[PDB]
RNA sequence: GUACUUCUCUCGUACUGAAAGGGAGAUGCAAUAUGCAUCUGUGGUGUGCACACGUCAUUUGCCCAACACC
RNA sequence: UCGAACCACCUAGUAGCUGGUUCACAUCGAAGUUUCCCUCAGGAUAGCUGGUGCUAGUAGAAGUAUUGUGCGGUAAAGCAAAUGAUUAGAGGGACCUAUUCUCAAACUUUAAAUGUGCAAACAAACCGUGCCUUAGCCAACUGCAAGGCCGGAAAGAAAAGAAUUAGAGGCACCAAGUGGGCCUUCUUCGGUAAGCGGAGCAGGCGAUGCGGAAUGAACCGCUUAGGGAUAUGUGGCGUCAAAACUUAUGGGCUCAUUCUCGAUACGUGAAAAGGGUGUUGGUGGAUA
RNA sequence: GGCUGGGGCGGCAUAUCUGUUACACGACAACGCAGGUGUCCUAAGGCGAGCUCAGUGGGAACAGAAAUCUCACGUAGAACACAAGCGUAAAAGCUUGCUUGAUUAACGAUUUCCAGUACGAAUCGAGACUGCGAAAGCAAGGCCAGCGAUCCUUUGCGAAGAAUAGGAAAUAUGAACAAAUCAUACCAGAGGUGUCAGAAUAAUUACCACAGGGAUAACUGGCUUGUGGCGGCCAAGCGUUCAUAGCGACGUCGCUUUUUGAUCCUUCGAUGUCGGCUCUUCCUAACCUAGCGCCGCAGAAGACGCUAAGGGUUGGAUUGUUCACC
RNA sequence: GAGUACGACCACACUUGAGUGAAAACACCAUAUCCCGUCCGAUUUGUGAAGUUAAGCACUCACAGGCUCAGUUAGUACUGAGGUCAGUGAUGACUCGGGAACCCUGAGUGCCGUACUCC
């Protein structure tokens, strides 16, 4: 490879990217805040349910 | 056609105006363009030679850098006429290293907090480049300084490392990946140590 | 195909284009560690007792300032 | 050149002249040699061990190292954009102190035995003028200029 | 080529220290023993199916191999290893 | 989305050896197989902005950055 | 559909190979070479180039002189000098002696032109009954080596032809394209030769037109922001076709009947040996 | 495998050393020229001392061109393991004596090739122990070509003893501890890649395929003209005689592009690639036809030459033939 | 004016055939117990000093060979720069410049230090 760039060592060689042809192991996290909105709503209905056990 | 060689080997890169989006910057810039034109003084025009250049070519000095530097030039004054200003055109950072600093009235763009409170707390002033020209308006007994810019990481890697004669940083992320041939004297070779030029 | 051609013809244009810089100054590097040892052991030998009567020059002249004012 | 060897290119470069044969003579022995020194580069041939290569042969250099039968010199040798300054390593025997520096410090010195002499006069010799500067030429003896019908029976010998 | 079965050379420890007389005998010896290091890896890798898994060497160009000397200090114990140009016939043989 | 949060995590402040391991200031006195004292300080030398006191661009002071020799 | 069917899929298979790769203007501007590679249609690497720069705008300047000082074995010359070829007669069949004709990329005594190394005053050099320091040298010792220190002077380099400069020196980071070249004066090797093959020092085309040789990549002149004037270069002034409306009040020479006398260098892009009481000159000898 | 005046076969120009090409620094190409290398040597290495070599000439029983002795001359005309160059005469050669500097050499620097990388080879050093020499000094192989990465295998060095503690000084690891094995590590060497900066490698395709190439062959055309063809000049000789009626050797100067080469400029996303038949036209180096000169031209027939391309130039056997033969 | 010892440059010093050499040196020389070395006291090594300038060495000489320097060869050969120069070519002259070599002629035939010594 040319010049003095450091020598890569990605590993991407496998099949990940979902080509037309493949499915390949990608994961994503833009549901992240609203299971975030969803874990709090379950820590409160279980507080609401559980009252007044701590 | 003239014959001139070149003609585009005489010439040099300046840029006069500058990269940064700091509305303040653009506003010193503003000061000493005016007044590095007008003044008839060596400090006054450096400043503005040094306000415009970008990052990189300015590099903080730490505090107790300008202590010892200017602890240095104020054995020589007379004992009667003392008023050098350290003035910066950087950023002043603090020397957790040194303690005990006296009272310097530094000047530069930025300061550090701890940097800062270290200079007061032992008595000296913080003034910046709006004050100095009410103060210096000649750069008149100012004492100006640079920064300490060969330490860095990236002058670092510069050259090759295979060079003989060249100690110099390669990159990779895993130090422990190349030290094994060309580093090694006991395989394949080491790289000379030392080469005279 | 004959691959195989030589040639210097364009080069000492292209050594000129930026010009063929000039040596570097004999006092730019020198850096004596060819070198004949017992003379250069001699010579630091002497080169550290430069140091301390050049660092205590510095010291009278501290005084030596102070004491004038 | 066919090989590329160390000596490759020289049966007349490493030749000694004709009647100069001879191993290196004492004066060039009982000659030192101090560091810094101008020296000219000039194997000689009749001392095998620590030649300098062919390319060194004729440079002049400041000496740098001094070893008890060796010497060092600093050659400069133009390479593609740029001089490299080269370090070798000679055995004396083809080092001789170089003239180079001469006439410079010589017009030193007759300048300062000049500006002693005027510091208290005694005078100073005469300014040397041009000479080509006018004047009236009275000629001993003029002659004639003209191409000769005799002069083209010269120039077809025979 | 002719070398002689002893010869005085060296010793260098501190119990030799001077010309010591040593005896001379050749260096050809080492017998590949199993469980080195590359050889447990080649087992495991050359076994199982697939070809030969590691080139062999064929292609043959040297007549000839460098001479290694094992010296043996006669007075202070160590050995040495002293390497000789390539010769085809090497003996040791008294004087000549 | 913005606003808020920590112990931690991580890249740094230190590096070196295959490893077990070890691990960096200055000055003075001084030579003690861990010497002793002091702590407002560039380890030294050559070149080197600006500044300061001079002079007819430049002497000396300190020299920032930086280059080179130690 | 057969020297391995058909269908769907792995599959947008891989390709150092061919084809394509959409706005403008401005500032700059190449390479076909080096080294390594199962390398030769490709790459990495230095170079050329752009961008960002840093550094105290004459510093460590130079594709050039002059002076001083070094280096050299090509052109020439020599065989009456060595080595190697080589013709003839003479002198004392071979020999011996002195000559003689003729030669050399792998011969040489001698030896250019063009070149090439260094030096030519500011971190330097020069000077001193200066001083300090040494585990350097020596039979010395205040000699010589070295690092300094402190004084001295400094046409800042005279005179002698006695330099010049569109001479800001120096350092660095990042990166593209190129790594098929071709032509020419001169030198030059293989070939009978080649619009052939292969090099050296340079200049060009490649990438670039414009004026000129009718035409031509490279020749000649010239080097291109958009326009006007005056003047010119190479080349031209009978018409084509701007300029002698066919200039002079200039001298000679030339007649050529079917590829048709001759008339743009480079361009054998056409001619030789040999001939001629065609004509026009000259040199030598001779009779009058 | 590769290079390659297409590829193949051959070669080695693939790693390499001396002379030359090479153009008086250095650098410089070809399947340019003339040769080498993969080894050989305990002496052919190291050193001190003595000597002088190739050859020539005078003389000496057998004994001669040539044996051994002796004298004189002897600038190297000899020798130095080998290719070549260079260098050397009280030596660098020869004889002889004693020897192991052909070991170790703290990671020193530098040259050569060059990217100023490595390898190879080499130069200058500093340390140890030495060798020869009265000594100064000389020697880390035989000057300069004679050679080798990562990984893997393999051998050598890290003797014993001591330390109240890991230090100035004891080799480290097997990771929960500790021993003895075993394995590994750090240092220096060896086993080798000759395609020599280092893959593990046989064929055939006319049943063939693909990506491209006019970067490269098989046609034409272009340059060239050795070869083929055609002609001139000179005049030794032939022609009983007489160089030139007609010829014309030894030489020498050209032309043509109807031969074959040489080259590889155009065309490989395609210029239909032998011969005959048919048909037209052009060239002239003229076979017949027109006119003429000359002859070793008496006539007849013909030789040689000049102007001249308007006209003409056949029927068949065999052969695919062009060519060839009847 | 010389000699010897050490020498520098290494023929202006060498080579050949002659001639002459004061003193002191140098040497030839006489010898072979001892040290030492060989076939041979030739070389060499140790002892010494009867004899000779015969030889070496020093010097002079030769229409001498060589060698040194300068002439000449010759501004010829060659060569850097130039041409829309001549020539069919081969090559050549010209313009701004550098510029040789042998034979050939003449002239020269060592020089320079330290130390000790001879008239």
């Amino acid at each position: 490879p040319k010049g003095n760039n450091a020598i890569p060592h990605v590993h991407q060689k496998k099949h990940w990217n979902p080509c037309s042809s493949q499915k390949g192991n990608v994961k994503v996290f833009l549901n992240q805040p609203a299971q975030k909105h969803r874990r709090r709503r379950l820590r409160l209905l279980k507080a609401k349910k559980v009252f007044p056990r701590p | 056609g003239v014959d001139l060689t070149g003609i585009s080997k005489k010439s040099r890169v300046i840029r006069h105006h500058t990269y940064s989006t700091n509305p303040y910057i653009k506003l010193l810039i503003k000061l000493y363009k005016f007044l590095a034109k007008r003044t008839s003084s060596g400090f006054n025009k450096v400043v503005y030679q040094r306000l415009i250049k970008s990052r990189s070519n300015r590099a903080p000095i730490s505090l107790s850098r300008i202590a010892v530097v200017m602890k240095r030039k104020a054995v020589f004054t007379a004992k009667s006429k003392a008023a050098p200003i350290a003035v910066v055109v950087g950023d002043v950072l603090d020397d957790v290293r040194m303690a005990r600093i006296p009272a310097m009235r530094v000047c530069a763009l930025r300061f550090s907090k701890s940097a800062r409170q270290s200079i007061v707390a032992a008595g000296g002033e913080c003034l910046t480049f709006d004050q100095l020209a009410m103060i210096a308006p000649t750069g008149k007994n100012t004492y100006l300084l640079r920064g300490r810019k060969s330490g860095r990481e990236s002058v670092r890697h510069f050259g090759a490392s295979g060079v003989p004669g060249s100690h110099s940083k390669p990159y990779a992320t895993n130090r422990g990946k190349e030290t094994k041939r060309g580093r090694r004297t006991g395989r394949s070779y080491k790289r000379k140590a030392f080469r005279h030029v | 195909a004959k691959s195989k051609n030589h040639t210097n013809h364009n080069q000492s244009s292209k050594n000129h284009r930026n010009g063929i810089k000039g040596p570097v100054p004999l006092h730019l590097h020198n850096s004596k560690r060819g070198s004949w040892l017992p003379a250069l052991v001699n010579a630091r030998r002497v080169r550290k007792h430069n140091q301390k009567a050049a660092l205590k020059k510095r010291r009278e002249r501290i005084a030596a300032f102070a004491a004038k004012n | 050149v066919h090989s590329y060897g160390y000596k490759s290119g020289t049966r007349h470069l490493f030749a000694k002249k004709f009647r100069k044969h001879g191993a290196p003579s004492v004066s060039t022995i009982l000659t030192n040699i101090k560091v810094g020194d101008y020296v000219d580069v000039v194997a000689d041939s009749a001392v095998r061990e620590g030649m300098p290569h062919k390319y060194y042969h004729g440079r002049t250099g400041i000496v740098w190292n001094v070893t008890p039968r060796g010497v060092g010199v600093i050659i400069n040798k133009p390479v593609r954009t740029r001089t490299l300054r080269k370090r070798i390593c000679v055995r004396f025997e083809h080092v001789r102190k170089s003239r180079c520096q001469e006439a410079f410090k010589a017009k030193e010195h007759q300048f300062q035995a000049y500006l002693a002499a005027k510091k208290a006069g005694k005078a100073l010799p005469p300014l040397k003028k041009s000479s080509r500067m006018g004047g009236i030429v009275r000629p001993k003896n003029v002659e004639v200029l003209a191409r000769r019908v005799a002069d083209y029976e010269a120039m077809v010998p025979y | 080529v002719n070398y002689p079965k002893k010869k005085v050379m060296h010793c260098g420890d501190a119990r030799c220290n001077a010309h010591k007389s040593f005896k001379v005998v050749q260096y050809k010896a080492g017998k590949a023993r199993l469980f080195a290091r590359g050889k447990r890896r080649y087992d495991r890798k050359q076994s199982g199916y697939g070809g030969q898994t590691k080139p062999v060497f064929h292609k043959k160009a040297k007549t000839t191999k460098k001479i290694v000397l094992k010296l043996q200090c006669s007075g202070c114990k160590s050995i040495r290893q002293v390497v000789l140009k390539r010769t085809k016939h090497f003996e040791l043989n008294d004087k000549k």
